[PDB]
RNA sequence: AAAAUUC
RNA sequence: GCCCGGAUAGCUCAGUCGGUAGAGCAGGGGAUUGAAAAUCCCCGUGUCCUUGGUUCGAUUCCGAGUCCGGGCACCA
RNA sequence: CCGAGGGUAGGGCCCGUGACUGGGGCGGUCGUAACAAGGUAGCUGUACCGGAAGGUGCGGCUGGA
RNA sequence: AGCGCCGGCCAACUCCGUGCCAGCAGCCGCGGUAAUACGGAGGGCGCGAGCGUUACCCGGAUUCACUGGGCGUAAAGGGC
RNA sequence: GCUAGUUGGUGGGGUAAUGGCCCACCAAGGCGACGACGGGUAGCCGGUCUGAGAGGAUGGCCGGCCACAGGGGCACUGAGACACGGGCCCCACUCCUACGGGAGGCAGCAGUUAGGAAUCUUCCGCAAUGGGCGCAAGCCUGACGGAGCGACGCCGCUUG
RNA sequence: CGAUGUCGGCUCGUCGCAUCCUGGGGCUGAAGAAGGUCCCAAGGGUUGGGCUGUUCGCCCAUUAAAGCGGCACGCGAGCUG
RNA sequence: CCUAAGGUAGCGAAAUUCCUUGUCGGGUAAGUUCCGACCUGCACGAAAAGCGUAACGACCGGAGCGCUGUCUCGGCGAGGG
């Protein structure tokens, strides 16, 4: 069936049932001068998006200009700090203008010791998608305060994964009383440290208190 | 001469009747605070309803002291209890009326709301 | 105009607002990017643009050669536009004068049916918000219905100014040409656009010019509070 | 003086 | 790590003392019932854990592995 | 002297709330206690027992032959 | 000249749209493809610078019963 | 179940004046299921709405009494007040300040703001009626007489 | 083994550099300010508190920084237990 | 399948819990301890009694007030050496 929201995106039904997307893709004009437009154009073929054709106004010569649709998602980042940054802080752009897509959409889920966290959850192209995915869990290992077993991060869509994050456990303690050393006592009291970190691992609901400023923030 | 543990009776209408300082805000390990030096503090009671609630942990700076402190020209004063002020990261109180009096030395010490805000500036 | 870039919430839509808009340029730092992207948006509508060349006040400062690259880079007309100085009591004092030739002052009958836009509007008001625009067209005031363009909805008039630079001040009714402000009980804030302001509510204009219109979501996604 | 449940 | 014991039908289990392997429940075909059970009739089905060896021949005897279950890993 | 009131201490009633925990009402699993002698007549105070209705003992009632 | 209503209570009925949807509702209850009960139109009834709705009081409620009620089996005779 | 100025006595204090109204001594009393004590709610009547009536419900306008004048306490002047637009002190809050200190009180009429579903003009006049002071003339009188706004109620009239 | 007293603390240190800070550098995917990485560098400095016997670690509040090893895992004819 | 029969009430991370600082709650700025809960009881459990219990205790935990030379962080003074 056809299903028109929401705005937060992981919700929406699942990959079973959808064979339509939209992104709603704007073009955008902007005046540039000379050529900052190879620099340009090339970064709209990351945040891919579609010339039209466009003008050069009259000089001054490096007057010049672009129209260009582009997915709203990538449009934004790809754009501001880069934007200018790219030609120099000169040029600009404008986005009134609201285009639909018929493309891919692809949201990947991001999951902590497989107790896949909602707030995380993000929304990007196919291959844009696939890119962020490393990041995702990887910038996760600094943010999950550890508890008691090897501890799963990993991120993924419908099923296969995108990514991976594992932290650390390690509760040790208990060889740190052996000294004698029969090799064989030393191995007693870590085979019920090994029921330990299995028991624990089945029953574990696990969380993670704020500091998703830093976390599936970037 | 505040330190931590120390508790001193706070001065303005924040909602903070008494504080514990727990570190005194002055360098990599300063000793003491004196009157216009500035802590980190521990709530220990609060009239119902007021904004900085028990337990809370706040900025303060110590507007009174029961030790004497002296002054270049020979000097000196002291106050019959220790006292302090609620303050935000921008130095300035969260309170709008300060009570007792404050001393002189907050006003180099470029505490000047606070100082305008008293009964008297001894 | 706000400063800063601003994204161009206040830099165009309140451009619409001017009759001249002043080019202020420093003699020292010299021309920069930000100064350049505005000037083709305020070149951008049509308006008497009066350049300024500026600092002179500082004694390093380059000054001919910025008008000189205006010169060709800005395009002005070298010789037009004018120098002053801000530290200076400064190549000011011609500035106000200046501006009222270079400025046509403005156009529409005052007592035809309100067709009210107003560049932009007062902060917070988590009492009671107020507006600015120019009703360059018509005039409303209280007594009145106010009727805004898109959907309604239909607030009345509690009062306009107006504000004198003290504040806002007074007034009968704001009047045609005057640039005011007026209330009230909007206090929805999504669906007016500087372009739409109505109206009193029993005629309306026929068309919005505009300036509008606001957008639709999501951005955001939570803006979840922490502790 | 009835072993046998349910819709 | 050392010690004993286990692994056979879909699940839970017997069993040979070396040649063609069973039970109970599930599953199936029928019957009874207006129908669903319960009941009755008939039916299977296995590479008897993997590897190698002995043997005419191995689920069975022999050696190793994997996994599972029970015990020990003490004096510091 | 009294004294508004401020402060110290110990109580009393109320409201809000709380990890968890009872039950209660409204929208598949196990049985089948009651309604026909309901397939062990039912109900009942009480005691003990049981996954669950419930069973059983003691005594009672007919609102049971 | 407007506003409320037009299954029953309760004065005022036909067509079209919708198909247990959308909707109506005080209560009965309506709506699952011929709906006087939903939405519109014609027609009709009421009242008219008003007509409806919500809230609250008395009323109907002899439903706290003094006027003016009850207790074998309906709630209700105290175990004596 | 409640009560130590608690209940009565005496002698004082005080007031215009009776009284534990307050104080000293004396006696052990005073109150309560005919509901004391505690708790909840509330300004009370004339009235008003309903109802066959009994009853129920209600106290806005108006008239009478009471009580309060930012929250508390105190007295002074006085025939009279413990005094809304007089006084003193404490508390909150607003303002001034030369930082020493000060001024404040719309629950008067207009009016502003907040709260709310919701609630009026910063009008006019002392011409009447009434009040105060004055020999009078007059002066004061947001009481009051009227106007204004709102379909808010009733009543009357129009749209033939 | 006709005896070389254990973990942790305290006290007193002193030393290594495979530098946590501070000083000098090169490269940068170093615009600036902030980083990153390697190089030189051992002069000095390297906080207070919650839990636990703890060492360790976690946590609080700060800091320029909260280095890591050796010295019979320094130090019981110096203490604690 | 098995057994002689398979742990009932009550209690439960406990003077029992290994993994372990299990988890959630409370207290604290911060709580491996303490207190309340949950029940995965490695390995409680009913006269080697079970679950409670007012009063008692030079018993052993955890918390707060009061006060302090215990401590920041030490100083001076008296007597016996
Ligand atoms: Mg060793
Ligand atoms: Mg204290
Ligand atoms: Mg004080
Ligand atoms: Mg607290
Ligand atoms: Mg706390
Ligand atoms: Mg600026
Ligand atoms: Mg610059
Ligand atoms: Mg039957
Ligand atoms: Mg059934
Ligand atoms: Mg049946
Ligand atoms: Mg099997
Ligand atoms: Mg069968
Ligand atoms: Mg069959
Ligand atoms: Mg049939
Ligand atoms: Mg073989
Ligand atoms: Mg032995
Ligand atoms: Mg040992
Ligand atoms: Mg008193
Ligand atoms: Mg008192
Ligand atoms: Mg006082
Ligand atoms: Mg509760
Ligand atoms: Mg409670
Ligand atoms: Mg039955
Ligand atoms: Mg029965
Ligand atoms: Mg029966
Ligand atoms: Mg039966
Ligand atoms: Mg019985
Ligand atoms: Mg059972
Ligand atoms: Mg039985
Ligand atoms: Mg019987
Ligand atoms: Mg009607
Ligand atoms: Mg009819
Ligand atoms: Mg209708
Ligand atoms: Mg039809
Ligand atoms: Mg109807
Ligand atoms: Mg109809
Ligand atoms: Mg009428
Ligand atoms: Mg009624
Ligand atoms: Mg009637
Ligand atoms: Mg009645
Ligand atoms: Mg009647
Ligand atoms: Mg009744
Ligand atoms: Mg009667
Ligand atoms: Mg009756
Ligand atoms: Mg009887
Ligand atoms: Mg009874
Ligand atoms: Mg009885
Ligand atoms: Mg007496
Ligand atoms: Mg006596
Ligand atoms: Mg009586
Ligand atoms: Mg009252
Ligand atoms: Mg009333
Ligand atoms: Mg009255
Ligand atoms: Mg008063
Ligand atoms: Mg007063
Ligand atoms: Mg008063
Ligand atoms: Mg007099
Ligand atoms: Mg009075
Ligand atoms: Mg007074
Ligand atoms: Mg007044
Ligand atoms: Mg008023
Ligand atoms: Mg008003
Ligand atoms: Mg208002
Ligand atoms: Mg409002
Ligand atoms: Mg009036
Ligand atoms: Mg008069
Ligand atoms: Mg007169
Ligand atoms: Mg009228
Ligand atoms: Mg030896
Ligand atoms: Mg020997
Ligand atoms: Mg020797
Ligand atoms: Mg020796
Ligand atoms: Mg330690
Ligand atoms: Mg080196
Ligand atoms: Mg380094
Ligand atoms: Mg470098
Ligand atoms: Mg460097
Ligand atoms: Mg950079
Ligand atoms: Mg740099
Ligand atoms: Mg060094
Ligand atoms: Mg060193
Ligand atoms: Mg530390
Ligand atoms: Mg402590
Ligand atoms: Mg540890
Ligand atoms: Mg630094
Ligand atoms: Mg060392
Ligand atoms: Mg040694
Ligand atoms: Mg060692
Ligand atoms: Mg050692
Ligand atoms: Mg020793
Ligand atoms: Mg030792
Ligand atoms: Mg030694
Ligand atoms: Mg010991
Ligand atoms: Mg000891
Ligand atoms: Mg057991
Ligand atoms: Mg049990
Ligand atoms: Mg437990
Ligand atoms: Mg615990
Ligand atoms: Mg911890
Ligand atoms: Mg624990
Ligand atoms: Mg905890
Ligand atoms: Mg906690
Ligand atoms: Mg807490
Ligand atoms: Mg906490
Ligand atoms: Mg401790
Ligand atoms: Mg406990
Ligand atoms: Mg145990
Ligand atoms: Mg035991
Ligand atoms: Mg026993
Ligand atoms: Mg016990
Ligand atoms: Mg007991
Ligand atoms: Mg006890
Ligand atoms: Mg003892
Ligand atoms: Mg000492
Ligand atoms: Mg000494
Ligand atoms: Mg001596």
């Amino acid at each position: 069936g056809e299903e028109v929201e929401v705005h937060n995106p992981a919700d929406l039904p699942d990959p079973t049932r959808i064979e339509e997307i939209l992104e709603p893709y704007v073009k955008l004009t902007i005046f540039t001068p000379e050529e900052y437009v190879g620099s340009l154009m090339q970064l709209l073929q990351e945040k891919r998006g579609r010339l039209v054709n466009m003008n050069y106004l009259p000089g001054a010569q490096k007057r010049v200009e672009l129209v260009y649709e582009a997915p709203f998602a990538e449009i934004l980042y790809d754009f501001h700090d880069r934007l200018k940054s790219v030609s120099r802080g000169y040029a600009s752009m404008d986005y009134e203008q609201a285009g639909y897509r018929p493309g891919d959409l692809v949201k990947v889920n991001v999951l902590v010791h497989g107790e896949v966290v909602d707030a995380l959850t993000f929304i990007a192209h196919r291959e844009k998608a696939y890119t962020m995915a490393r990041a995702i869990v990887d910038k996760l290992a600094e943010v999950i305060p550890r508890q008691l077993f090897e501890v799963p991060i990993q991120a993924a869509i419908g099923g296969k994964i995108i990514a991976r994050a594992t932290v650390k456990a390690l509760r040790k303690d208990v060889l740190a009383k052996c000294y004698g050393g029969d090799v064989t006592r030393k191995k007693k009291l870590l085979e019920k440290q090994k029921e330990g970190k299995k028991r624990l691992k089945a029953i574990g609901k696990v969380e993670v208190p704020q500091e998703a400023f830093l976390a599936v923030l970037s | 001469m505040i330190q931590p543990q120390t508790y001193l009776e706070v001065a303005d209408n924040t909602g903070a009747r008494k504080i514990m300082c727990i570190r005194v805000l002055k360098g990599s390990n300063a000793k003491y605070a004196t009157v216009g030096d500035v802590i980190v503090a521990s709530v220990k009671e609060a009239i119902p309803r007021g904004a900085v609630k028990e337990g809370d942990v706040v900025k303060a700076v110590v507007v009174r002291t029961k030790k004497e402190i002296k002054r270049p020209d020979g000097s000196a004063i002291r106050f019959d209890d220790n006292a302090a002020v609620i303050i935000n990261n921008q130095l300035e109180p969260r309170g709008t009326r300060v009570f007792g009096p404050v001393a002189r030395e907050l006003r180099e010490k470029g505490f000047m709301k606070i100082v305008s805000l008293a009964p008297e500036v001894l | 105009t706000p400063g800063h870039v601003d994204f161009t919430y206040e830099v165009s839509r309140a451009l619409a607002a001017v009759e001249g808009v002043l080019l202020v340029v420093d003699a020292s730092q010299g021309v920069e990017a930000e100064t350049l992207a505005k000037f083709y948006m305020a070149l951008e509508h049509g308006h008497v643009i009066i350049p300024v060349i500026n600092k002179i006040d500082l004694p390093n400062a380059r000054p001919l050669e910025v008008a000189l690259e205006v010169e060709e880079v800005l395009g002005l007309p070298a010789d037009e536009a004018i120098f002053a100085s801000g530290k200076t009591g400064e190549g000011v004092e011609e500035i106000l004068e200046a501006i009222v030739q270079r400025i046509p002052p403005p156009k529409g009958d005052p007592e035809a049916p309100l067709k009210a836009l107003i560049f932009d509007s007062v902060y917070d008001a988590y009492q009671g918000v107020i507006p600015y625009l120019r009703l360059f067209e018509g005039r409303v005031r209280p007594g009145d219905r106010i009727r805004i363009y898109s959907t309604g909805k239909e607030f009345t008039v509690d009062k306009v100014g107006v504000f004198t630079p003290q504040g806002l001040v007074a007034t009968e009714a704001l009047e045609a040409g005057e640039v005011g402000w007026l209330v009230a009980a909007i206090r929805d804030i999504h669906d007016v656009q500087v372009g739409d302001t109505i109206t009193l509510a029993d005629r309306p204009t026929p068309s919005p010019y505009p300036g509008f219109r606001p957008a639709k979501p999501v951005v955001f996604a939570g803006l979840y509070p922490v502790d």
